[PDB]
């Protein structure tokens, strides 16, 4: 039946209302923040707590609300196509500000067109290298990779650190923690698979790998 | 001095709108719906207009599209469907700026700025790159960098629009025209070709800002 499609659009609903009252929620806790601490008040903490916890919660509704986005076997899916450059830099922005050291960064062709649905795979770069950065440890190197194998990108963003228990690294896609099982969802939907493996050098990489129909030139100049 | 118009339906938001705008040298009027929005837009004449594409008065598109037939006031616009269809509707038919939905006073603060400064009243530089349109020529470091022409008219549009988002559609009309509104490709690599002739480090600009899913946006 048509009865979880009737679930499905009754998932993407609910999690698109639940962007207003996060939008009043946040806009309220910001201005009591401030208020709280213009004055000399010592609740200035608990509003600046609220603060956060208010994030949290956002990206939380933001990972939910892709997901839902995507659960319409993925034709909400605009791919235009995309510098590569432009893709990894417009994701290095939204973390690197708040590290340690910067991303290891191996573009050898930077301005390879990728077809991708711009956002939702700048999200899949974005918790790739979050979970880097959760679980490889302070002073680890995360580092992003991007070759052309066949008429396939290939893309492995990779740490040294710990890495996965030897016996099943493709049992990490199972919560600890999302965000790997995001990266999946998101580019399963893109036509792609996504896997993972300890380094010999040591530390876990994750390697993303594309289909792309097409490299585009089309008109020479 | 400057006043700002809040055309945003849901009262919550437009208490906070008003409350954190009013803690500036500034002061908001209201409207419920797309129509009385237009309303104060003319009794009023704002500096500023915020509004949501939320409103259920009709697809607030042609609000933008009705109000610069007259008025050339900048529009802060507020995307609850962050796919970003409605924004780039938004940014096309006249839009100056735009908020995600869950935003913070800062962003706010930022966009509202950058479109008064870009609303009051000749070759300018950005901190390693000289870039003069008159005689079209473009140091880097006392050094001449050599720029295609349909490179040159790229770097002009964004050099003159400084802080303001550009769609693939507004840079593409400007920089062919309306022949090409598919083959948008091209626009994506000579952006890149900008990138590495003119950053520090090109994967990290700091001056071509990427906007995905909506375009690009030149800074400083």
């Amino acid at each position: 039946s048509h009865m979880e499609q009737i679930r499905n659009a009754l998932l993407a609903a609910l999690s698109h209302d639940l962007r207003t009252p996060l939008t009043v929620l946040f806009g309220q806790a910001e201005i009591l923040t401030l208020d709280l601490a213009s004055e000399g008040s010592p609740h200035a903490r608990q509003a600046s707590e609220i603060r956060q916890h208010v994030l949290n919660t956002t990206r939380l509704v933001n990972n939910l609300l892709d997901m839902a986005r995507i659960q319409s076997g993925g034709f909400n899916l605009k791919k235009e196509w995309l510098t590569l450059e432009e893709v990894v830099g417009s994701a290095l922005q939204m973390l690197e500000p708040g590290l340690s050291s910067p991303i290891n960064l191996s573009l050898p062709e930077p301005l390879t067109l990728i077809h991708v649905d711009g956002p939702l795979f700048e999200r899949v770069l974005i918790n790739l290298l979050e979970n880097a950065v959760k679980y490889a440890g302070a002073q680890a190197e995360i580092g992003i990779d991007a070759h052309v194998e066949g008429e396939n990108l290939q893309l492995d963003v990779w740490d040294n650190g710990p890495g996965l228990p030897p016996g099943q690294e493709q049992t990490i896609f199972d919560k600890v923690g999302l965000g790997l099982a995001i990266c999946r969802a998101i580019v399963d939907v893109h036509g792609g698979t996504i896997t993972a493996f300890n380094r010999p050098e040591g530390g876990a990489c994750f390697r993303v790998t594309l289909p792309q129909q097409t490299a585009p030139e089309l008109e020479e100049f | 001095m400057t006043n700002v118009l809040i055309v945003e339906d849901e009262q919550a938001i437009r208490r906070f709108l008003r409350t954190a705008l009013e803690g500036d040298g500034m002061r908001v009027f209201e409207a419920e719906t797309l129509q009385r929005g237009l309303l104060e837009a003319a009794t009023r004449k704002p500096d500023l207009i915020i509004l949501d594409l939320g409103l259920p008065d009709g697809d607030g598109i042609e609000f933008i599209r009705d109000l610069r037939q007259w008025s050339a006031v900048p529009v802060i616009v507020l995307s609850a469907r962050s796919e970003e269809s409605d924004k780039i509707a938004a940014l096309d038919a006249g839009a100056d700026d735009y908020l995600s939905k869950p935003f913070g006073i800062g962003e706010l603060q930022a966009r509202l700025r950058v479109a008064l400064r870009r609303h009051s009243a000749p070759l300018v530089k950005f901190s390693d790159v000289t870039v003069d349109l008159a005689a079209r020529v473009i140091h880097r470091g006392e050094e001449e960098v050599h720029l295609t022409p349909i490179e040159f008219r790229l770097l002009a549009v964004l050099l003159n629009n400084a802080g303001k988002v550009l769609t693939q559609r507004q840079l593409l009309n400007q920089v062919w025209g309306p022949n090409a509104v598919e083959h948008s490709h091209y626009l994506r690599i000579y952006m890149g070709h900008l990138r590495q002739k003119l950053e520090q480090d090109p994967a990290r600009p700091r001056h071509f800002i990427t906007e995905t899913g909506i375009g690009y946006r030149f800074m400083l």
